[PDB]
RNA sequence: GGUUCGAAGACGAUCAGAUACCGUCGUAGUUCCGACCAUAAACGAUGCCGACCGGCGAUGCGGCGGCGUUAUUCCCAUGACCCGCCGGGCAGCUUCCGGGAAACCAAAGUCUUUGGGUUCCGGGGGGAGUAUGGUUGCAAAGCUGAAACUUAAAGGAAUUGA
């Protein structure tokens, strides 16, 4: 988010991100989300400032790198939209994801065998994962939440304004976050882009999978 | 009715300190309030302030700092003697290590400790710690 | 009181003086009719003449019949 | 027995007292 | 009302999770395997447990089972949970530029270099859907 | 917290947040020392030193934590001033 | 009898890497282990049973007379605690009271009275903690005075170490369930107070999990 | 204690409303205190429309409807068994039951 | 002036026992004029004035600006929309602002860290708003207002057995 003069952007990915749908906001508005508004669009649409989302993403990635151990990173997901996205993000990072079914008793209570302690937590949606927002107050755990203009800001540590309705808008932000964490850690050189069609990383509907299988075979 | 404006100003900055505000805006430009701000500036409980002076009661912007618990008002203003000052500071101030009782004299506005050395009483203004 | 007045000494003094009459514990000890009905009238000890003895029942379950003396 | 009936019985009793005072005076 | 009981459900998942290798779709195969590995007192309870084991095997052959933790499905999940990609997305030379961020990045160390191009402002009318 | 000799008689010192200028209580379970890893300007990798922050429970239960961290980073010189 | 480290900080206690128990209070980490306090402070950690309160919840099968044990814990010059555990049998009630008393321990704040010499003895400033109808106004006292209060908070202040304090009760203080929480909150809100002496900022350091995060993940699972 | 947040009626800052007599009994009920009902219904029940469509002079005669605004008090509404006691969290909901069929 | 309704009262059963539930009647009242008194749950079971302390959708008034519209279609701006902003007035939803024993309140918060101005009123419960004192009234009734005697209780909130 500061003291770098390497990453720089020019023009072209407007035509990709308009088709992706990351600029799309919610219908209503929270009063704490008034500073993240860039512009408006017809019939109840906010335009989320993607290059301020870039700066919040850089601050969150600094938090991810400051959590030096990659094993104790909790990636919490709630809905069926963000399952394959956090699965491929756990493939890129090397951590333990939670794709739904939060169990009260694993972290709060000391009876069950699954008693872990990951420091960093990533919340997909506050209104959906309202229950993992509770243990951030009882236990000293930082929180990187993904929020909309309709979503409020309560018992959160840092928030990133993104669309959490479209599967393209979810998988796009995870697919962009996975490069930033790996380049700020540093394993692979800063040389090449990605060639393969991005249909692998987004969440796919089973009717779409059957339609693509019928079109292929 | 707004008879004691200084009481409402102390209540407003007290609620501002309870919420945790960084700055405060008040309406009058009373010289007693300005001298009380310059008294608190020498102790260093709040930051430096500024005024916007119209051709009326000019507005005051005070940049507050988190170095104050509560500054209550004394209404009505009673006289303070040298012999009774111990009984004032016993129930008015919480502790003996910290605590200030501002009061005006015929010479000028000063704290309670300098008036003990100068041996000259006066009417009480307020208390802050 | 509720009024934080400056020249309001005698008003709150009269209010406290009327509160002294409205108080029950102070008023009962300083009655003339109660002191007239009091057989002592400030006395500690008193003599008397025994004329008869009357038995008095007791109250609920813990019962007895105790003999008082009409003096 | 209600407070209204107690007030009514005391109203009748005070009316009887006023009648006795009117016969006495 | 042939409902498989909790004494069957606590046993059968542990039996499959331990001896997942020595199993089969046939009833007479794992009916004799349960006789070896487990001690079942009665034939009716043995047949109920073996039928529920064959039903769980049919559930495995259809798809993934939420309750049991199969080692093979755990390895299949671990492959797509630790498959590190070669080259991921971001650092191409040409990504988006926003005009209101162009003003705020000029102050600190994100200055206006030669590799920048401001875009046209996006069209928009009104940000409230009618309330009905 | 001195004595007649001059040594600090207290044995531990509590924390104080720099954003809201308020102290941090003892049993404040929402208090987080947020660390930020320092990044080189020409390499873009991990260096070894960190930058610390302070988060108290009052700012979190009020609902201004992501703004307070933003203002602290803006005052330290990471996040730009205008935003 | 042998303790097993459940939490991750328990492995640091078992390996003797954290040396100070006040470093837990500095990072404000939640203590969910009972044997760590008994390991460090074993002989000094004393128990005092204040009062057993029987309560009878009424069911269709008569009533279940369950007990509520109040157990104060701690050395006479140091840390104190307050554990509240209600159970139906006295052995489990006393055991749970001792466990919750070992979990919930608080430090008390000693202060000076005007003149600065020697060790602090009194309450530094006028603080209080109110809940229910109990309000104990903690007022400082000169040296060699005592605790002018009820004998149970006098015993709690003897356990605390503050030998000199004047109190001022208000309201119905007979309610012990609100009285124990009030005298717990009054000594808990002593350090949580802005003072003019505390103007210098507190220096920070690395988290103890971040310091040994490479060793704790490899020494066990 | 005070059971409801309001006083069981829609009187906000007026003081007096128009009294409306009840339908079942002769209780003098206020307007906002009354439980009001509006039920529409055809005059035929099961087969009268079929009998008229079989035997008539006119062809495709339209049927009228019933329009009676019913009023009930607290006792009469429960005696006609319309309203029902709900949970304390459901008492705060001023929403009607859903109109599906 | 008295149509309807309908205290007192009659009749019919009702009931071991009804000038109680219910119906048919039915006097005074029910409506106004010229007057008398001050009584209601005149309840919001909540003293008045001035200020600080979150957000949201909308209704009723006035003013203001503007894509697309209807009416006069035909210039012209207001009636009817929609999108906004402010003030006064009435509400609601959410809420670790704040407090209480809880119901819950942007006030019932700005109380122990107790003092913004500010009139009236209650001191365990009954007797009892009773005697007595005068005042106003044709009458009904309203005002201030005790005492002897008895009483370890009388109460508020919020849960079980049925
Ligand atoms: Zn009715």
């Amino acid at each position: 988010s500061g003291a770098l003069d390497v990453l720089q952007m020019k023009e072209e990915d407007v035509l990709k991100f308009l088709a992706a749908g990351t600029h799309l906001g919610g219908t209503n508005l929270d009063f704490q989300m008034e500073q993240y508004i860039y512009k408006r669009k017809s019939d109840g649409i906010y335009i989320i400032n993607l290059k301020r989302t870039w700066e919040k993403l850089l601050l969150a990635a600094r938090a991810i790198v400051a959590i030096e151990n990659p094993a104790d990173v909790s990636v919490i997901s709630s809905r069926n939209t963000g399952q394959r996205a956090v699965l491929k993000f756990a493939a890129a990072t090397g951590a333990t994801p939670i794709a739904g079914r939060f169990t009260p008793g694993t972290f709060t209570n000391q009876i069950q065998t699954a008693f872990r302690e990951p420091r960093l937590l990533v919340v997909t949606d506050p209104r959906a994962d309202h229950q993992p927002l509770t243990e951030a107050s009882y236990v000293n755990l930082p929180t990187i939440a993904l929020c909309n203009t309709d979503s409020p800001l309560r018992y959160v540590d840092i928030a990133i304004p993104c669309n959490n309705k479209g599967a393209h808008s979810v998988g796009l932000m995870w697919w962009m976050l996975a490069r930033e964490v790996l380049r700020m850690r540093g394993t692979i050189s800063r040389e090449h882009p990605w060639e393969v069609m991005p249909d692998l990383y987004f969440y796919r509907d089973p009717e779409e999978i059957e339609k693509e299988e019928q079109a292929a075979a | 009715v707004r008879m004691n404006v200084l009481a409402d100003a102390l209540k407003s900055i007290n609620n501002a300190e309870k919420r945790g505000k960084r700055q405060v805006l008040i309406r009058p430009c009373s010289k007693v309030i300005v001298r009380f701000l310059t008294v608190m500036m020498k102790h260093g409980y709040i930051g430096e302030f500024e005024i916007i002076d119209d051709h009326r009661a000019g507005k005051i912007v005070v940049n507050l700092t988190g170095r104050l618990n509560k500054c209550g008002v004394i209404s009505p203003r009673f006289d303070v003697q040298l012999k009774d000052l111990e009984k004032w500071q016993n129930n008015l101030l919480p502790s003996r290590q910290f605590g200030f009782i501002v009061l005006t004299t015929s010479a000028g506005i000063m704290d309670h400790e300098e008036a003990r050395r100068k041996h000259t009483g006066g009417k009480i203004l307020g208390f802050f710690f | 009181g509720k009024c934080r007045g400056l020249r309001t000494a005698r008003k709150l003094r009269s209010h406290r003086r009327d509160q002294k009459w409205h108080d029950k514990q102070y008023k009962k000890a300083h009655l003339g009719t109660a002191l007239k009905a009091n057989p002592f009238g400030g006395a500690s000890h008193a003599k008397g003449i025994v004329l008869e003895k009357v038995g008095v029942e007791a109250k609920q379950p813990n019962s007895a019949i105790r003999k008082c003396v009409r003096v | 027995m209600r407070a209204k009936w107690r007030k009514k019985r005391m109203r009748r009793l005070k009316r009887k007292r006023r009648k006795m005072r009117q016969r006495s005076k | 009302g042939r409902v498989r009981t909790k004494t069957v459900k606590k046993a059968a998942r542990v039996i499959i999770e331990k001896y997942y290798t020595r199993l089969g779709n046939d009833f007479h195969t794992n009916k004799r395997v349960c006789e070896e590995i487990a001690i079942i007192p009665s034939k009716k309870l043995r047949n109920k447990i073996a039928g529920y084991v064959t039903h769980l095997m049919k559930r495995i052959q259809r798809g993934p089972v939420r309750g049991i933790s199969i080692k093979l499905q755990e390895e299949e999940r671990e492959r797509r949970d630790n498959y590190v990609p070669e080259v991921s997305a971001l650092d191409q030379e040409i990504i988006e530029v926003d005009p209101d961020t162009k003003e705020m990045l000029k102050l600190l160390d994100f200055g206006s270099l030669s590799n920048l191009q401001v875009t046209q402002p996006t069209v928009g009318m009104n940000f409230k859907t009618p309330r009905g | 917290m001195q004595n007649d000799a001059g040594e600090f008689v207290d044995l531990y010192v509590p924390r104080k947040c720099s954003a809201s200028n308020r102290i941090i209580g003892a049993k404040d379970h929402a208090s987080i020392q947020m660390n930020v890893a320092e990044v080189d300007k020409v390499t873009g990798r991990f260096n070894g030193q960190f930058k610390t922050y302070a988060i108290c429970g009052a700012i979190r239960r009020m609902g201004e934590s992501d703004d307070s961290i933003l203002r602290l980073a803006k005052a330290d010189g990471i996040v730009s001033k205008n935003f | 009898k042998e303790w097993l480290p459940v939490t991750k900080l328990g492995r640091l206690v078992k390996d003797m890497k954290i040396k100070s128990l006040e470093e837990i209070y500095l990072f404000s980490l939640p203590i969910k282990e009972s044997e760590i306090i008994d390991f460090f402070l074993g002989a000094s950690l004393k128990d005092e049973v204040l009062k057993i309160m029987p309560v009878q919840k009424q069911t269709r099968a008569g009533q279940r007379t369950r007990f509520k044990a109040f157990v104060a814990i701690g050395d006479y010059n140091g840390h104190v605690g307050l554990g509240v555990k209600c159970s139906k049998e006295v052995a489990t009630a006393i055991r749970g009271a001792i466990i919750l008393a070992k979990l919930s321990i608080v430090p008390v704040r000693r202060g000076y009275w005007g003149n600065k010499i020697g060790k602090p003895h009194t309450v530094p400033c006028k603080v209080t903690g109110r809940c229910g109808s109990v309000l104990v106004r903690l007022i400082p006292a000169p040296r060699g005075t005592g605790i002018v209060s009820a004998p149970v908070p006098k015993k709690l202040l003897m356990m605390a170490g503050i030998d000199d304090c004047y109190t001022s009760a208000r309201g119905c203080t007979a309610t012990l369930g609100n009285f124990a929480k009030a005298t717990f909150d009054a000594i808990s809100k002593t350090y949580s107070y802005l003072t003019p002496d505390l103007w210098k900022e507190t220096v920070f350091t690395k988290s103890p999990y971040q310091e040994f995060t490479d060793h704790l993940v490899k020494t066990h699972t | 204690t005070k059971k409801r947040r309001n006083n069981g009626r829609a009187k906000k800052g007026r003081g007096h409303v128009q009294p409306i007599r009840c339908t079942n009994c002769a209780r003098c009920v206020p307007k906002d205190k009354a439980i009001k009902k509006f039920v529409i219904r055809n005059i035929v029940e099961a087969a009268a429309v079929r009998d008229i469509s079989e035997a008539s002079v006119f062809d495709a005669y339209v049927l009228p409807k019933l329009y009676v605004k019913l009023h009930y008090c607290v006792s009469c509404a429960i005696h006609s068994k319309v309203v029902r006691n709900r949970s304390r969290e459901a008492r705060k909901d001023r929403t009607p039951p859903p109109r599906f069929r």
